[PDB]
């Protein structure tokens, strides 16, 4: 990306319905690259480190 | 062919759905009805919403 | 019922339910509840007699306004059910558009046709919040001219269907039930028994009972098609033959 | 002495083709009363629920069976007020046709009319359209016709529809049934027997009521008549 | 889940009962509607019941 | 209007003068015509035509012109164009099941039937003549018929559903599983059959058979 | 100590510092049950009617 | 109260544009599609109506293409509803033009006034702007065979082949493709607007009862407007099948 140029990825947004099985090609990639896939669906659920938005950005 | 689809929960409960029908029935074969009857109940409510709308929850 | 969901602005306005309510209509249903006037209505094919109580706030009155039993048309009477103010402004609405009648038709109106207009009318006022609909009710007694006697019944919405007896007022449904038996039961129709009939029931739904004085009876009889007030003397011939009748 | 209040649009789009409120409408329509049409193919016949549920009914002309004119007839589901204009205003119509053409208005043709004040109620404020839905029949063309018309103002054809309760369910019953080239009578004996699967309860003849249109005209056929048609069927 | 015993069951009175974590596509599979108003399901009720408790001679 | 109005004062007139066995003869040629009628409605002919021929099935006795005449009732059927036509045929067909005849005669006669409902029309036919069969065969003792004519239809009319008539098939066909003492068929025959019903309302016949 | 590692309940010294034993995860539980006590006014015996839900219960 | 609430109908809103034409556009993506395409000798009109049922009777043979002059043509894409109402209005601007025109009606001249009317409700008298988009096709001798587009927006648009209604973007490229500037006649662009419609729909399956095409087509001294039966529509369904093929090819 260095050599690209453009800032490695800030925003990538995945949209469209669900049922095409987008979820489970970012699972296939995030496993392999051995990154955490930390699944919201919505909710300041997970987020109990204060457990409300915008303090779950920090 | 027959669905128009929505929803990542749709696809897969087709299948859950055939499975049960023939456990309620109590045979060990998937009757060939349940497959039909799983993705009929789930269709008709998907090709209902362009009309008026409904959801496939509360 | 339903106090409604807004999408619109549905809150104070008639528009939409998705029970498909009328917000001011169900309104109108708890302006009858204010008044305290209920009525019972009987039909025979000797006559059609609708009675109902008489308010009396104190002792010092006359009989021109006080009365709810109201003269529609010579023929056809009425009486309107529900707060004595809702009431005068739309006996007030439907005698000039009864009068308007008199110059299109020329002669005395069905009670088919008079309870119609009236509907047509109240149709405006239930589209409309801009002017909230009237909150009584009108149960129309009167000899169809060649059909005979029958009882009508508009709501302050305007519905109205024919129906072998009806009822209006503070509840309409446990009044109906009472009547149901009673029309069953079938009695032989002359000018005594479909007076009496109706009177008993009035008299056993609110178990409170009443003088003749009290009420008020309006009938349209094969004798006499005339629009025609019993008063206190005739309605108490009848009283006095109900105390022997069992 | 003059009236305001409320003339600001009561009404938004949904993505769905019709507005929320419209939509709000057509459940008012289903908790109505049960009607069902069924064009024969040699008359139409309307059936409609006779009763407000009181089960005291005596009928000799106070019908939801109307005939507006020579051979177009009404029976309707949802409000009685918003009803009777549109009864009123359809003689109004039909004569309006009557005066120039020396027919009455097609079955087509009224319900562009009537669709138009429809509408009319639901754009402007202060307002709100009608709860009401018509099955229309009518001979025009040489053929029997049954148009229905939605409390929104839009029309579906049908040559078989149902209305009140269970109506959605009912066009699809309908959509598979529907049956042509029948006689007079046969055409009475359907229609009831698909009037017992929209209504339910009692019925006997001041609980449904029946008009029938064919060629020698619209009337409304006698409490005695319908009795007889309904015993006849399985 | 698929266990001898029953899965949990679970009931809403609510569209704002739930949860988005809770609501997500990829959890229900199954989707139980419940009707009540049928004509027939009415006199069932009252046959079954009024057998429950004692027999009359004016039943019907 | 002619099945009507010919056919059942000739069929009547031939029977009440002259004998039993001489009718049979003029019977047989009358079904023959019937075939062509000469009806101005298809849909009443047919309806009326299959009930003036039902007159024998009720007996249902042992005749030559018993056989014959049965065979008659199939294109006649086919012919017929009406939905609310089949529950009268079901009634006609309950009573030539009810009073036994031949076992072989009875079973053919509705075998040949459901193939033809397919061949030139509906499903929704083929669907009723089905619960018939199916009944007759658990008195009969040819269940492992029963099993294959039940068992095979069920997807078919599935994606048809809306109508009141295909309950009965799921019906019958628990009670012949559960005679041959097969509980999961009989069980899924019953998870089929209250599902699909919704409320009463159909013929008296129908919610005879469903409570 | 290979029956040691599951999540359940345990028992631990305060100041002898040993696990000592290991208990069931059934301990640990201040719920109560009514298996069918204060029996509500209800049974699948004491209705006939929501005979369409009735296959949707069944199998749940 | 009537005070304490917003619909930003004749109010502009913090956008610098009100709520209530932008809210129509949404309700019209999901009503059925109509397109307007350009012959060499005539121009015609192919609607999806708004009936996705499986049983019409056809009782009005216009339930989405009205004409209506013998000049002029329409469609609607949107609700049926607020159609009703236009379709009235323009019987009698059609026909009035005409009485004094004496000369076949410009498609241009049709939709500026009409469009106009359109923005009349959305700033003033209280009530919001028609939920139909109205596509007009017709002839006039100084522009030629013409089609227009009519918004809720009052924004008109000169075309030669758009549509409008349900998946527009699509369908404005489609017809692009397909179809260059003045290439096709009269024929095979009446095939060729049933292949757009089987692709676009609300609902799958193109049927005869699910169609309404409309020609526009200059006979010998008149201009004759009529609106095809099923009949014909279906003998279409099947030239569409072999369009499909062409455009490919």
């Amino acid at each position: 990306f260095e050599a690209l140029g453009i800032a490695q990825p800030k925003g990538v947004l995945l949209y469209g319905p669900p049922g095409t099985g987008k979820t489970l090609l970012a699972r296939a990639v995030a496993h392999h690259t051995d990154c955490t896939f930390i699944r919201v669906s919505g909710s300041e659920l997970v987020q109990k480190f204060i457990g409300e938005g915008a303090r779950m950005v920090r | 062919e027959l669905m128009p689809g929505a929803s990542g929960a749709e696809v897969k409960g087709v299948c859950t759905e055939a499975g049960m029908y023939a456990l309620r029935e109590r045979r060990v074969h998937v009757t060939q009805e349940d497959f039909e009857m799983a993705v009929a109940k789930v269709m008709q409510k998907d090709s209902e919403k362009n009309m008026s709308i409904k959801k496939l929850w509360k | 019922m339903s106090r409604g969901s807004s999408a619109g602005f549905d809150r104070h306005i008639t528009i939409f339910s998705p029970e498909g309510r009328l917000y001011q209509v169900e309104y109108a249903f708890k302006a009858i509840n204010q008044g305290g006037l209920t009525s019972v209505a009987v039909r025979g094919k000797d006559c059609a007699v609708i009675v109902t109580q008489k308010k009396v706030p104190d002792k010092l009155l006359d009989s021109s306004t006080v009365t709810h039993l109201f003269k529609i048309t010579e023929n056809i009477g009425c009486v309107m059910t529900g707060m004595t103010a809702d009431s005068r402004s739309q006996v007030q609405r439907a005698r000039y558009e009864a009068a308007n009648w008199k110059y299109k038709y020329g002669y005395e109106i069905p009670v088919d046709m008079l309870c119609k207009r009236i509907a047509d009318i109240s149709q405006v006022y239930t589209q409309n919040a801009e002017m909230r609909p009237l909150g009584c009710c009108m149960i129309l007694i009167g000899i169809d001219e060649e059909q005979g006697p029958q009882v009508y019944k508009c709501d302050p919405a305007g519905y109205y269907c024919g129906f072998k007896a009806t009822a209006a007022g503070v509840k309409q449904t446990e009044s109906t039930s009472f009547l149901e038996k009673k029309v069953k039961k079938k009695f032989d129709w002359t000018f005594e028994q479909t007076v009496e009939t109706a009177i008993t029931c009035l008299s056993t739904v609110l178990s409170i009972d009443f003088k003749p004085s009290e009420i008020e009876v309006g009938v349209v009889t094969v004798e006499n098609p005339k629009f025609r007030i019993l008063t206190e003397a005739e309605i108490d011939a009848h009283l006095v033959a109900l105390a022997e009748r069992d | 002495m003059a009236e305001r209040g409320y003339s600001f649009s009561l009404t938004t789009f949904s993505p769905s083709g019709k507005l929320v409120q419209i939509e709000y409408a057509l459940a008012a329509v289903a908790g109505g009363a049960p009607s069902v049409g069924i064009k024969a193919a040699n008359g139409v016949v309307l059936a409609t629920e006779k009763k407000q549920k009181s089960i005291l009914y005596d009928e000799r002309s106070v019908h939801k069976v109307e005939p507006i004119t020579k051979h177009i007839g009404l029976v309707y589901s949802g409000m009685g007020p918003d009803y009777r204009v549109l009864v009123h205003r359809a003689r109004k119509l039909a004569q309006q046709y009557y005066l120039v053409y020396q027919e009455p208005i097609p079955t087509a043709q009224l319900v562009q009319r009537v669709a138009s004040v429809m509408q009319e109620y639901t754009q402007s404020g202060g307002v709100r359209p009608f709860g009401v839905s018509l099955l229309i029949c009518g001979w025009n063309e040489g053929r029997p016709y049954l148009f229905q018309s939605d409390p929104s103002g839009a029309y579906f054809a049908w040559k078989a529809t149902a209305m009140g309760k269970n109506y959605v369910n009912g066009k699809t019953f309908l959509e598979k049934r529907y049956n042509e080239d029948l006689e007079l009578e046969d055409a009475i004996h359907t229609a009831i027997l698909t009037l017992k699967e929209s209504f339910e309860g009692q019925m006997t003849e001041d609980n449904i009521e029946v008009g029938i249109c064919n060629e020698a005209g619209f009337r409304r056929l006698t409490p005695t008549e319908v009795r007889d048609y309904l015993a006849a069927i399985a | 889940d698929q266990n001898v015993n029953v899965k949990v069951i679970m009931a809403t009175n609510r569209a704002d009962t739930l949860d988005p974590a809770l609501l997500r596509p990829g959890r229900l599979d199954r989707k139980i509607e419940f009707p009540l108003p049928d004509r027939r399901q009415k006199r069932l009720i009252f046959s079954t019941i009024t057998s429950k408790m004692n027999l009359s001679e004016e039943v019907d | 209007m002619a099945a009507a109005a010919v056919v059942e004062f000739q069929r009547a007139q031939s029977l009440l003068s002259t004998d039993r066995e001489a009718s049979i003869d003029i019977l047989h040629s009358i079904v023959k015509r019937d075939i062509q009628e000469n009806d101005e409605e298809a849909v009443q002919v047919k309806e009326q035509s299959i009930l003036e021929l039902g007159s024998l099935l009720a007996k249902t006795g042992q005749a030559a012109e018993l056989g014959g005449l049965l065979k008659y009732v199939r294109p006649f059927l086919n012919s017929i164009s009406k939905a609310k036509a089949a529950r009268l045929v079901r009634s006609l067909l309950d009573l030539f099941l009810d009073m036994e005849a031949a076992t072989g005669q009875e079973v053919e006669l509705c075998l040949e039937c459901i193939e033809w409902a397919k061949s030139e029309k509906r499903t929704f036919l083929r669907q009723a003549l089905e619960a018939r069969l199916v009944s007759l065969y658990f008195d009969t003792k040819r269940y492992q018929e029963a099993l294959h004519l039940g068992s095979q239809l069920l997807r078919e009319l599935k994606k048809m559903d809306d109508k009141a008539l295909l309950v009965e098939v799921q019906l019958l066909e628990s009670k012949t599983y559960h005679a041959l003492s097969n509980l999961p068929k009989a069980r899924a025959a019953l998870t089929s059959a209250r599902t699909t019903a919704n409320a009463i309302y159909c013929p008296p016949k129908l919610q005879a058979t469903l409570d | 100590r290979e029956l040691l590692k599951p999540n359940a309940s345990v028992a631990l010294h305060k100041h002898s510092n040993a696990l000592v034993d290991v208990l069931p995860p059934e301990a640990d539980s201040s719920i109560m049950m009514l298996t069918s006590d204060q029996k509500p006014d209800v049974m699948y015996a004491d209705i006939g009617g929501m005979d369409i839900q009735k296959q949707e219960v069944r199998e749940a | 109260m009537s005070r304490r609430y917003d619909s930003r109908t004749t109010i502009f809103s913090p956008e610098g544009r009100l709520y209530q034409v932008e809210y129509a556009m949404e309700a019209i993506g999901h009503a059925g599609t109509c397109l307007g395409i350009l012959a060499n000798d005539g121009v015609l009109l192919a609607a999806e109506r708004r009936n996705i049922h499986k049983l019409l009777d056809e009782v009005f043979f216009s339930e989405k293409i009205y004409k209506l002059n013998e000049d002029m043509a329409c469609s609607v894409a949107g609700i049926t509803s607020d159609a009703n109402v236009l379709t009235n209005e323009l019987r009698l601007i059609a026909q009035r033009y005409l009485l004094q025109y004496q000369e076949p009606i410009p498609c241009e001249q049709l939709v500026t006034a009409l469009c106009d009317i359109k923005q009349a409700y959305t700033q003033f008298g209280g009530k919001r702007p028609f939920g139909v988009s109205l596509l007009y096709i017709g002839w006039d001798k100084h522009y030629g065979f013409q089609l227009y587009q009519s918004d809720p927006s009052g924004n008109y648009g000169g075309w030669k082949a758009t549509c409008i209604g349900n998946n527009s973007a699509a369908a404005v490229s489609m017809l692009k493709q397909d179809y260059k500037e003045g290439e096709m006649t009269l024929k095979s662009a009446l095939a060729l607007a049933v292949k757009v419609l089987n692709k676009t729909m609300d609902v799958s399956k193109l049927s005869a009862e699910k169609v309404e095409i409309a020609t526009l087509t200059r006979e010998n001294g008149k201009t004759v407007i009529r609106v095809l039966k099923q009949k014909e529509v279906e003998q279409l369904i099947k030239k569409h099948e072999e369009e499909e093929a062409k455009a490919e090819r």
